[PDB]
């Protein structure tokens, strides 16, 4: 079975360059074409271009012209995208994918084998652990309550409630890129209101990239 | 077109 | 350079239904070199359809392509829970290739409108020296809905940032949370904090508001 295995998640700063590698596995290498296709957060699919190893062969997305160097290592069944002049517009999930081989062999060039995806962060914003706020449920039968993870870099960071058990009526929102460069989730959980003075509700989260694991109960609001 | 290359090499192999 | 475009933009359908996709290219695709993938939330795309109309290894037979020239379709003769996802096309027919924008099949249900919550900052980040205003809209139908926050009863420019959930897989709605932005000194400069919600289900805008220090 034909796999690509991809290089991890990296985080540059702008006007640097990147090197990301796809090691194919489970089949021929030279003879088929190996391409890179990218996609920012919540957008499209953009292709980069792609190689031949055989003949030594490349092809690029003309808006990227310069910018991006595909190559490839025979004896290692590996293919490297490198892409210079990082910007934020830049930032995306970049996936290598191989085509596909049909009945005789024949190549389809439609892209049938896909990397498991490689996150690109290009960003001045330094690492950073979230501050975790409480959405504390309102003083006033279903209440509304979460918590707000704000200013951590990069992305992701996962939530639970409760370690877990909590997960009816949860809804963990997608992250914004704030004008600092730094993200800001929030996750919010619907529950009975009068469970508000019996039980507890404790969103747990985790931020990877700065090794920050946060616990915050979240309270009802009093004064 | 570029993505007929690796056709072209499997034709060609294929051919003789 | 060859520009696909996909419709519809997003597609309401139910496991049972036939579901047709279109792909338009502005000039002729050449020999058919049209393929389309199917993408869910966090996986890597797959392929479908390649050449217009062959079905890749794996691919079930309800899936089926066609279409010529500028014009290619995507069917599912009767769809099922699972194909609910973003779908792409890809011409690769000239040594630029280029990728339709995605159609978006979601599951479709009654109008619903959004519940309202507003949540102030809470003492903990005030202490920390920044403000941010919270506005949940949870579980509406359909997708699209527009929050208007007031500060003072003076409507907010360029200090809010919103994201929505994917469509929840069980009750088919979304969920939207906006947060303002301001600085403590604004937060502690004005009284009055007010989200104003508009959506399809709604007869009326519903506003949530409180006063700052109540």
């Amino acid at each position: 079975k034909v796999q690509l295995v991809q290089s991890g998640a990296e985080l540059k700063k702008p006007w640097s360059s990147v090197r990301v590698s796809c090691k194919a596995s489970g089949g021929s290498f030279s003879s088929y074409a190996f391409n890179w296709v990218r996609q920012a957060p919540g957008q499209r699919l953009e292709w980069l271009g792609g190689i031949v190893p055989l003949v030594s062969s490349t092809n690029y997305a003309q808006r990227f012209r310069g910018r991006v160097t595909i190559s490839a290592d025979r004896s290692t069944s590996t293919v490297y995208l490198e892409m210079t002049g990082l910007t934020s517009a830049d930032t995306a999930v970049y996936f290598c994918a191989r085509e596909g081989e049909g009945w005789f062999g024949r190549p389809l060039r439609a892209f049938e084998f896909w990397g498991q995806g490689t996150l690109v962060t290009v960003s001045t914003a330094s690492t950073k652990g979230p501050s975790v706020f409480p959405l504390a449920p309102s003083s006033k039968g279903t209440a509304a309550l979460g918590c707000l993870v704000k200013d951590y870099f990069p992305e992701p960071v996962t939530v639970s409630w409760n370690s877990g058990a909590l997960t009816s009526g949860v809804h963990t929102f997608p992250a914004v890129l704030q004008s600092s460069g730094l993200y800001s989730l929030s996750s919010v959980v619907t529950v009975p209101s009068s469970s508000l003075g019996t039980q507890t509700y404790i969103c747990n989260v985790n931020h990877k990239p700065s090794n920050t694991k946060v616990d915050k109960k979240v309270e009802p609001k009093s004064c | 077109n570029w993505f007929d290359i690796t056709n072209w090499l499997w034709y060609i192999k294929k051919k003789k | 350079e060859i520009v696909l475009t996909q419709s519809p933009g997003t597609f309401a359908l139910s496991p049972g239904e036939r579901a047709t996709l279109s792909c338009r290219a502005s000039q002729s695709v050449s020999g058919g070199a049209l393929a389309w993938y199917q993408q869910k939330a966090g996986q890597a795309p797959r392929l479908l359809i390649y050449g217009t109309s062959g079905r890749a290894t794996g691919v079930p037979g309800r899936f089926s392509g066609s279409g010529s020239e500028t014009d290619f379709s995507l069917t599912i003769s009767r769809l099922e829970p699972e194909d609910f996802a973003v779908y792409y096309c890809q011409q690769y027919g000239t040594s630029q290739s280029t990728f339709g924008q995605g159609t978006r099949l979601e599951t479709r249900r009654t109008v619903a409108a959004p519940s309202v919550f507003i949540f102030p900052p809470s003492d903990e980040q005030l202490k920390s020296g920044t403000a941010s205003v919270v506005c949940l809209l949870n579980n509406f139908y359909p997708r699209e809905a527009k929050v208007q926050w007031k500060v003072d009863n003076a409507l907010q420019s360029g200090n809010s940032q919103e994201s929505v959930t994917e469509q929840d897989s069980k009750d088919s709605t979304y969920s939207l949370s906006s947060t303002l932005t301001l600085s403590k000194a604004d937060y502690e400069k004005h009284k009055v904090y007010a989200c104003e919600v508009t959506h399809q289900g709604l007869s009326s805008p519903v506003t949530k508001s409180f006063n700052r220090g109540e």
